[PDB]
């Protein structure tokens, strides 16, 4: 008969599938919470990120629409409007800190200490870069700070291994450059570093793939369309 | 301007 | 101050803009269930009809994607799959069952006894006859029978009202011939009566816009193309 | 086949 764990998994694609992502995001903290001393497969793993980012990207969705309404109602001196607008912000944000929280707790509690090689640690570390980052999007002042903190710390260790044990085309590396890029962006509003350190990544993969190619070519190319595209915006952005 | 691409 | 009924409303609007849509359905049964002997507006009548339909929407499309899953596990023999997909689906029918008894409800506790024109009176019955549509989508045998037979008095009680007191170009009408038409063919698996009911709102919508026009051309235009559309797909499936 | 257009 199946094993909880095999069912777990298969359930969670037929979530997948359906879009039912909080239903997803169970059955992989089902999985992951059912671990020993052994980690997630890569399959398991990119099924937990992809119900999470799901997940998150829905309300990180509404709450910029809200953020944009609210924006502009405050341009015209609207306050009854503003006040709703906000009530109903507040409550999205809610849901992004229980939702950050989830993964955040499962992270350090299962995740991380789990992680055995250079992929999935790097892959782990980033992930707790991105949901701080997604904290710190909508905080402000001494919140903010410590979720700014955070992220950078968690998205310097995972560079660190990543640079030293990882290929300059590895899509989680790269995956990694481009959300660090846009943390010093929109986060820390540096665009200076945000630039140089995408550029640094896509010129060092760039080298790579003319010398000795890479395995996984779709993946890596797709991300480095992502820093050129970034590169881009950013860079015509501060001539303007 | 805001809301780049991340992955 | 704003009044509550006017709060609901603009939370509501904000949760179909943010695409929130079990929280639009909360802020319009808010405002239904605060009526006296008046009725909701037509944008009130909208928003509620939209927030319900975006809903059970997501739902039935989960429905459909687990239900070629289960079929295509059924074509091989594999058990220990069927059975899972099928503990899915009960999941989902659940939801489908809950939304639709909200609706159900009230429709006839509360919007049908306050209709007070012909539009919204046939407004009304057609959303029952969707409802009790929607449960026979996915029932079988005796509890699909009775979903069946609500569904076409309901049906049958709009119509009887619709082409006596609604223009034969009126979206409604035109949406509840297409709608009606669709019970015939997916639920009663009558494709003659599917065809002669579409072919016949066409008809009679054709005719009136040739010779007195029509005020909404917009919607009733789609509505047509609809009913066309249909009527295209369904006797070329016949001649097959 | 199945799945129809409704309004």
């Amino acid at each position: 008969a199946p094993t909880a764990r095999e069912e777990n998994v298969y359930m969670a694609k037929l979530a997948e599938q359906a879009e039912r992502y909080e239903e997803m995001v169970e059955f992989m903290e089902k999985v992951s919470n059912s671990l020993g001393s052994e980690e997630l497969t890569v399959e398991e793993r990119n099924l937990l990120s992809v119900a999470y980012k799901n997940v998150i990207g829905a309300r990180r969705a509404s709450w910029r629409i809200i953020s944009s309404i609210e924006q502009k109602e405050e341009s015209r001196g609207n306050e009854e409007h503003v006040n709703s607008i906000r009530e109903y912000r507040s409550k999205i944000e809610n849901e992004l800190s229980k939702i950050c929280d989830g993964i955040l707790k499962l992270l350090d509690a299962k995740l991380i200490p789990s992680a055995a090689s250079g992929d999935s640690k790097v892959f782990y570390l980033k992930m707790k870069g991105d949901y701080h980052r997604y904290l710190a999007e909508f905080k402000t002042g001494a919140e903010r700070k410590e979720a700014a903190e955070s992220t950078l710390t968690a998205y310097k260790a995972a560079q660190d291994i990543a640079t030293t044990e990882l290929a300059p085309t590895h899509p989680i590396r790269l995956g990694l450059a481009l959300n660090f890029s846009v943390f010093y962006y929109e986060i820390l509003n540096s665009p200076d570093r945000a630039c140089n350190l995408a550029k640094q990544a896509f010129d060092e993969a760039i080298a790579e793939l003319d010398t000795l190619g890479e395995e996984s070519y779709k993946d890596s190319t797709l991300i480095m369309q992502l820093l050129r595209d970034n590169l881009t915006l950013w860079t015509s952005d501060m001539q303007d | 301007h805001l809301y780049f691409s991340s992955n």
